């Protein structure tokens, strides 16, 4: 809030665009009290399949990029492999996409990169750490599938 | 599997095609219907089959409503072993010899519904 409060003191932009967004049922603590008189009641909500074409659109690979998305639903470039019930068909599913990504683009040597993660409060650390010694190499450039487990 | 047996095929054909799916469907589907099991099975290759006639005899004989594709998986695994033995064993061979003993491979098979009842089975 003061660094906010000095920064407008100073010198700044005068057409910014800084929205906040706080859980309602929370209001008690600092930030959303102390900021209470930009108060905007309209609370901005677009319908779901909205939401699901333009992620969709912008997940969309274009052609002619050598991505491994092409054997996923023709280039989205992230897919979530859910279920209801646990242990029906979700890791060979990923290992089919591997195996056609094996056969398309031949002599394949394509990584399968598997992270399994186990522990609860998920650790962002975990997963930057074991992506680390993986595409900072300028070679794996190829066609690569990483299968996050939580 | 009963999900998508109603509504959608569904099982990976690497498995069907696989050893270990393909002799149990071959014993199972002479087992339906009433055939003579005298002559001899597992040739090393696929017969004529398909994934939704083998998922059907799957999931009509592992007795439990409604499973996962691990059970199934398991129930299948465990009739495999158990017909390796069989076949690796010589009592089909002294059977081939010897013209009466005939008919214990429904025995067998029903016997293993039963242990793998046991095994591969809660609820
Ligand atoms: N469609 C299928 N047909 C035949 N076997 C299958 C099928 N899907 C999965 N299996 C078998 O089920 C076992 C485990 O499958 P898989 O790893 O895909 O499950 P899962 O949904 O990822 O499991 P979990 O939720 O426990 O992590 C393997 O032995 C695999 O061969
Ligand atoms: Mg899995």
């Amino acid at each position: 809030e003061e660094f906010f409060q000095s920064l407008c003191t100073r010198a700044h932009r005068e057409d910014y665009q800084l929205v906040i967004l706080c859980d309602a049922a929370r209001e008690h603590c600092y930030i959303p009290s102390t900021f209470s008189q930009y108060k905007v009641p309209l609370v901005p909500q677009a319908p779901l399949p909205n939401i699901q074409a333009y992620l969709q659109s912008h997940y969309q690979v274009p052609k002619r990029l050598l991505s491994a998305a092409t054997v996923f639903r023709d280039g989205l470039c992230v897919g979530i492999v859910t279920s209801e019930r646990a242990g029906v068909g979700k890791s060979l599913y990923v290992n089919t996409l591997h195996t056609k990504l094996k056969a398309k683009l031949r002599d394949e040597t394509v990584p399968l990169k598997i992270i399994r993660l186990t522990e609860p409060h998920l650790d962002e650390n975990q997963v930057l750490s074991a992506l680390l010694p993986f595409l900072k190499e300028k070679y794996q450039k190829m066609p690569v599938i990483f299968h996050i487990d939580i | 599997p009963k999900e998508v047996i109603d509504m959608e095929p569904a099982m990976d054909p690497v498995e069907f095609c696989s050893e270990a799916f393909q002799r149990p469907y071959q014993y199972l589907k002479r087992f339906h219907q009433q055939q003579n099991l005298d002559t001899f099975q597992y040739e090393k290759g696929s017969v004529e089959g398909s994934p939704e006639e083998c998922l059907q005899h799957f999931l009509i004989y592992c007795g439990l409503i409604n499973p996962s594709w691990s059970e199934l998986r398991n129930f299948a695994w465990f009739l495999n072993c158990q017909l390796k033995d069989c076949e690796a064993s010589i009592f089909c061979k002294s059977a081939f010899t010897g013209d009466t003993l005939r008919g214990f491979k429904n025995f067998v098979v029903t016997f293993m519904i039963l242990m793998a009842r046991d095994f591969a089975t809660p609820t």
